[PDB]
Protein backbone atom coordinates (compact mmCIF):
# COMPACT_ATOMS: atom_id res chain seq x y z
CA UNK A 1 0.00 0.00 0.00
CA UNK A 2 2.93 2.44 -0.50
CA UNK A 3 3.10 3.59 -4.11
CA UNK A 4 1.31 1.58 -6.26
CA UNK A 5 -2.22 2.22 -4.37
CA UNK A 6 -0.84 5.45 -3.74
CA UNK A 7 -0.36 6.12 -7.38
CA UNK A 8 -3.67 5.13 -8.27
CA UNK A 9 -4.99 7.81 -5.88
CA UNK A 10 -2.69 10.26 -7.50
CA UNK A 11 -3.80 9.53 -10.80
CA UNK A 12 -8.01 9.57 -10.08
CA UNK A 13 -7.43 12.36 -7.84
CA UNK A 14 -5.62 14.46 -10.63
CA UNK A 15 -8.38 13.18 -13.44
CA UNK A 16 -11.03 14.40 -11.07
CA UNK A 17 -9.48 17.85 -10.49
CA UNK A 18 -8.68 18.14 -14.76
CA UNK A 19 -12.49 17.52 -14.87
CA UNK A 20 -14.09 20.00 -12.70
CA UNK A 21 -11.18 22.51 -14.10
CA UNK A 22 -13.22 22.04 -17.36
CA UNK A 23 -16.43 22.19 -16.55
CA UNK A 24 -16.96 23.65 -13.12
CA UNK A 25 -20.59 23.76 -13.82
CA UNK A 26 -22.64 20.47 -14.07
CA UNK A 27 -22.02 18.88 -10.65
CA UNK A 28 -21.76 14.86 -11.56
CA UNK A 29 -18.36 15.00 -11.73
CA UNK A 30 -18.31 16.97 -8.46
CA UNK A 31 -20.11 14.49 -6.81
CA UNK A 32 -18.46 11.42 -7.81
CA UNK A 33 -15.22 13.29 -6.98
CA UNK A 34 -15.98 13.68 -3.22
CA UNK A 35 -18.02 10.02 -3.19
CA UNK A 36 -14.73 8.82 -4.30
CA UNK A 37 -12.95 10.25 -1.47
CA UNK A 38 -15.47 9.31 1.61
CA UNK A 39 -15.14 5.51 -0.17
CA UNK A 40 -11.46 5.81 0.58
CA UNK A 41 -12.07 7.58 3.79
CA UNK A 42 -10.83 11.28 4.47
CA UNK A 43 -13.69 12.97 5.04
CA UNK A 44 -11.81 15.95 5.42
CA UNK A 45 -11.16 16.13 1.77
CA UNK A 46 -14.90 15.33 1.18
CA UNK A 47 -15.74 17.85 3.01
CA UNK A 48 -14.13 20.99 1.38
CA UNK A 49 -14.87 19.30 -2.07
CA UNK A 50 -18.63 19.86 -0.75
CA UNK A 51 -17.65 23.50 0.27
CA UNK A 52 -16.38 24.36 -3.11
CA UNK A 53 -19.26 22.43 -5.33
CA UNK A 54 -21.67 24.40 -2.56
CA UNK A 55 -19.75 28.00 -3.65
CA UNK A 56 -20.27 27.31 -7.68
CA UNK A 57 -23.58 26.47 -6.94
CA UNK A 58 -25.49 26.55 -3.88
CA UNK A 59 -28.98 25.82 -5.46
CA UNK A 60 -28.86 22.58 -5.54
CA UNK A 61 -30.80 20.14 -3.68
CA UNK A 62 -28.76 16.99 -4.37
CA UNK A 63 -25.91 18.79 -3.49
CA UNK A 64 -26.99 19.62 -0.21
CA UNK A 65 -28.73 16.32 0.24
CA UNK A 66 -25.48 14.15 -0.38
CA UNK A 67 -23.00 16.61 1.53
CA UNK A 68 -25.57 16.02 4.81
CA UNK A 69 -25.93 12.13 3.75
CA UNK A 70 -22.20 11.46 4.04
CA UNK A 71 -22.08 13.72 7.49
CA UNK A 72 -25.26 11.49 8.85
CA UNK A 73 -23.28 8.53 7.43
CA UNK A 74 -20.25 9.10 9.29
CA UNK A 75 -21.84 10.82 12.30
CA UNK A 76 -20.67 13.83 13.34
CA UNK A 77 -24.21 14.24 14.48
CA UNK A 78 -23.15 17.90 15.58
CA UNK A 79 -21.53 19.02 11.95
CA UNK A 80 -24.62 17.48 10.35
CA UNK A 81 -26.71 19.55 12.28
CA UNK A 82 -25.30 22.60 11.06
CA UNK A 83 -25.57 21.21 7.95
CA UNK A 84 -28.81 20.80 7.67
CA UNK A 85 -29.78 23.96 9.31
CA UNK A 86 -27.33 26.22 7.18
CA UNK A 87 -29.76 24.25 4.40
CA UNK A 88 -32.63 25.65 5.61
CA UNK A 89 -31.78 28.55 6.30
CA UNK A 90 -30.38 29.15 2.35
CA UNK A 91 -33.10 26.89 0.80
CA UNK A 92 -36.32 26.66 2.94
CA UNK A 93 -39.34 26.03 0.51
CA UNK A 94 -37.46 23.17 -0.32
CA UNK A 95 -39.36 20.75 1.75
CA UNK A 96 -37.33 17.54 2.15
CA UNK A 97 -34.38 19.41 3.88
CA UNK A 98 -37.03 20.11 6.43
CA UNK A 99 -37.59 16.13 6.45
CA UNK A 100 -35.04 14.63 6.77
CA UNK A 101 -33.53 17.03 9.56
CA UNK A 102 -36.48 16.27 11.64
CA UNK A 103 -36.07 12.32 10.56
CA UNK A 104 -32.47 12.18 11.90
CA UNK A 105 -33.39 14.38 14.47
CA UNK A 106 -35.97 11.62 15.88
CA UNK A 107 -33.50 8.66 15.75
CA UNK A 108 -31.40 11.13 17.58
CA UNK A 109 -34.03 11.57 20.10
CA UNK A 110 -34.04 15.04 20.62
CA UNK A 111 -37.53 15.60 20.36
CA UNK A 112 -37.61 18.80 22.18
CA UNK A 113 -35.30 20.28 18.94
CA UNK A 114 -37.27 18.18 16.55
CA UNK A 115 -40.59 20.36 17.81
CA UNK A 116 -38.61 23.55 17.77
CA UNK A 117 -37.49 22.60 14.22
CA UNK A 118 -40.66 22.24 13.52
CA UNK A 119 -42.46 25.19 15.01
CA UNK A 120 -39.40 27.21 12.60
CA UNK A 121 -40.69 24.97 9.85
CA UNK A 122 -44.25 26.26 10.32
CA UNK A 123 -43.46 29.85 10.75
CA UNK A 124 -43.03 29.44 6.85
CA UNK A 125 -46.93 27.97 6.88
CA UNK B 1 -11.62 10.24 -31.77
CA UNK B 2 -13.57 8.16 -29.59
CA UNK B 3 -12.22 4.43 -30.24
CA UNK B 4 -8.57 5.28 -30.31
CA UNK B 5 -8.84 7.10 -27.18
CA UNK B 6 -10.10 4.09 -25.89
CA UNK B 7 -6.73 2.41 -27.51
CA UNK B 8 -4.58 4.17 -24.69
CA UNK B 9 -7.03 4.53 -21.95
CA UNK B 10 -4.71 0.53 -21.73
CA UNK B 11 -1.64 0.83 -22.88
CA UNK B 12 -1.25 4.11 -21.22
CA UNK B 13 -1.65 1.70 -17.91
CA UNK B 14 1.39 -0.30 -19.27
CA UNK B 15 3.54 2.67 -18.85
CA UNK B 16 2.80 3.50 -15.41
CA UNK B 17 2.94 -0.41 -14.80
CA UNK B 18 6.44 -0.98 -16.24
CA UNK B 19 7.25 2.21 -14.66
CA UNK B 20 6.09 0.76 -11.74
CA UNK B 21 7.36 -2.88 -11.99
CA UNK B 22 10.90 -1.68 -12.88
CA UNK B 23 11.10 1.56 -10.61
CA UNK B 24 9.46 -1.34 -7.36
CA UNK B 25 12.19 -3.47 -8.56
CA UNK B 26 15.10 -0.38 -9.68
CA UNK B 27 14.43 1.28 -6.03
CA UNK B 28 14.23 -1.62 -4.12
CA UNK B 29 17.47 -3.15 -5.78
CA UNK B 30 19.07 -0.64 -3.55
CA UNK B 31 19.08 2.44 -5.59
CA UNK B 32 16.76 5.24 -4.67
CA UNK B 33 16.67 7.63 -7.88
CA UNK B 34 14.14 9.98 -8.59
CA UNK B 35 13.32 10.69 -12.73
CA UNK B 36 13.07 14.43 -11.84
CA UNK C 1 29.95 -5.14 -8.83
CA UNK C 2 31.67 -7.16 -5.64
CA UNK C 3 33.92 -10.44 -6.07
CA UNK C 4 35.05 -12.22 -3.23
CA UNK C 5 37.51 -15.07 -3.43
CA UNK C 6 36.31 -17.69 -0.74
CA UNK C 7 38.79 -18.43 2.26
CA UNK C 8 39.66 -21.81 0.77
CA UNK C 9 41.24 -19.71 -2.30
CA UNK C 10 39.74 -21.88 -5.12
CA UNK C 11 36.62 -20.11 -6.11
CA UNK C 12 36.15 -16.00 -6.93
CA UNK C 13 32.29 -15.12 -6.15
CA UNK C 14 31.28 -12.86 -7.89
CA UNK C 15 28.08 -11.06 -7.23
CA UNK C 16 26.61 -10.04 -10.83
CA UNK C 17 24.44 -7.01 -11.44
CA UNK C 18 22.30 -9.63 -13.15
CA UNK C 19 20.44 -9.84 -9.58
CA UNK C 20 22.24 -13.15 -8.45
CA UNK C 21 26.07 -14.02 -7.56
CA UNK C 22 28.31 -16.43 -10.03
CA UNK C 23 31.21 -18.37 -8.88
CA UNK C 24 34.35 -18.83 -10.77
CA UNK C 25 37.01 -20.84 -10.54
CA UNK C 26 40.07 -18.72 -9.58
CA UNK C 27 42.71 -21.50 -9.80
CA UNK C 28 41.15 -22.90 -13.23
CA UNK C 29 40.94 -21.61 -16.68
CA UNK C 30 38.46 -19.20 -15.83
CA UNK C 31 35.73 -21.67 -15.47
CA UNK C 32 31.69 -20.65 -14.91
CA UNK C 33 30.43 -23.15 -12.79
CA UNK C 34 27.08 -22.75 -13.02
CA UNK C 35 26.40 -25.28 -10.63
CA UNK C 36 27.45 -22.72 -8.69
CA UNK C 37 24.84 -19.97 -9.00
CA UNK C 38 23.29 -17.84 -6.53
CA UNK C 39 19.59 -17.13 -6.63
CA UNK C 40 17.50 -14.40 -5.58
CA UNK C 41 18.65 -11.03 -4.80
CA UNK C 42 18.37 -7.71 -6.76
CA UNK C 43 21.70 -6.02 -7.26
CA UNK C 44 21.27 -4.15 -10.45
CA UNK C 45 22.24 -1.12 -9.08
CA UNK C 46 23.19 -1.94 -6.00
CA UNK C 47 26.85 -3.42 -5.04
CA UNK C 48 25.91 -6.28 -2.54
CA UNK C 49 29.00 -7.46 -0.42
CA UNK C 50 28.54 -11.02 -0.26
CA UNK C 51 31.09 -12.93 1.46
CA UNK C 52 31.75 -16.78 2.60
CA UNK C 53 31.97 -18.13 5.81
CA UNK C 54 35.36 -20.19 6.92
CA UNK C 55 34.07 -23.73 6.53
CA UNK C 56 32.84 -22.87 2.89
CA UNK C 57 29.19 -24.57 3.76
CA UNK C 58 28.05 -20.97 4.16
CA UNK C 59 27.84 -17.68 1.97
CA UNK C 60 26.21 -14.39 3.21
CA UNK C 61 24.55 -11.97 0.54
CA UNK C 62 23.23 -8.80 1.12
CA UNK C 63 20.08 -7.17 -1.47
CA UNK C 64 19.09 -3.29 -0.99
CA UNK C 65 15.33 -4.83 -0.02
CA UNK C 66 16.34 -5.05 3.28
CA UNK C 67 17.43 -8.60 2.90
CA UNK C 68 20.35 -10.42 4.46
CA UNK C 69 19.79 -13.96 2.92
CA UNK C 70 21.89 -16.77 4.54
CA UNK C 71 22.40 -19.46 2.04
CA UNK C 72 24.15 -22.72 2.15
CA UNK C 73 26.17 -21.97 -0.41
CA UNK C 74 26.54 -25.91 -1.94
CA UNK C 75 22.87 -26.49 -1.75
CA UNK C 76 22.88 -23.19 -4.02
CA UNK C 77 19.80 -22.15 -2.25
CA UNK C 78 19.52 -19.71 1.27
CA UNK C 79 18.57 -21.21 4.38
CA UNK C 80 17.54 -16.98 5.62
CA UNK C 81 15.62 -14.53 4.48
CA UNK C 82 15.50 -11.27 7.07
CA UNK C 83 15.71 -7.22 7.81
CA UNK C 84 19.47 -6.51 7.00
CA UNK C 85 19.05 -2.85 6.69
CA UNK C 86 16.39 -0.33 5.76
CA UNK C 87 18.69 1.62 2.78
CA UNK C 88 21.20 -0.47 0.49
CA UNK C 89 22.50 -3.06 2.26
CA UNK C 90 25.74 -2.75 1.19
CA UNK C 91 28.14 -4.91 3.03
CA UNK C 92 27.32 -8.34 3.94
CA UNK C 93 30.81 -9.85 5.52
CA UNK C 94 30.74 -13.41 7.18
CA UNK C 95 33.18 -13.38 9.57
CA UNK C 96 36.38 -15.91 9.20
CA UNK C 97 37.41 -16.55 13.07
CA UNK C 98 33.53 -16.10 14.09
CA UNK C 99 31.07 -18.64 13.52
CA UNK C 100 27.86 -17.13 14.07
CA UNK C 101 29.20 -13.23 12.64
CA UNK C 102 27.47 -11.61 9.96
CA UNK C 103 28.63 -7.49 10.11
CA UNK C 104 26.57 -5.61 7.75
CA UNK C 105 27.48 -1.78 6.68
CA UNK C 106 25.14 -0.22 3.97
CA UNK C 107 23.67 3.17 3.28
CA UNK C 108 21.45 2.94 6.12
CA UNK C 109 24.31 4.67 8.48
CA UNK C 110 23.55 2.09 10.98
CA UNK C 111 26.37 -1.05 11.29
CA UNK C 112 25.07 -4.21 12.64
CA UNK C 113 26.56 -7.47 13.98
CA UNK C 114 24.55 -10.30 13.91
CA UNK C 115 24.61 -13.46 15.43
Amino acid sequence: DEEELNDYKLRKRKTFEDNIRKNRTVISNWIKYAQWEESLKEIQRARSIYERALDVDYRNITLWLKYAEMEMKNRQVNHARNIWDRAITTLPRVNQFWYKYTYMEEMLGNVAGARQVFERWMEWQ
Amino acid sequence: KAKRKAREKQLEEARRLAALQKRRELRAAGIEIQKK
Amino acid sequence: PAVTLSPNGKWLACQSMDNQILIFGAQNRFRLNKKKIFKGHMVAGYACQVDFSPDMSYVISGDGNGKLNIWDWKTTKLYSRFKAHDKVCIGAVWHPHETSKVITCGWDGLIKLWD
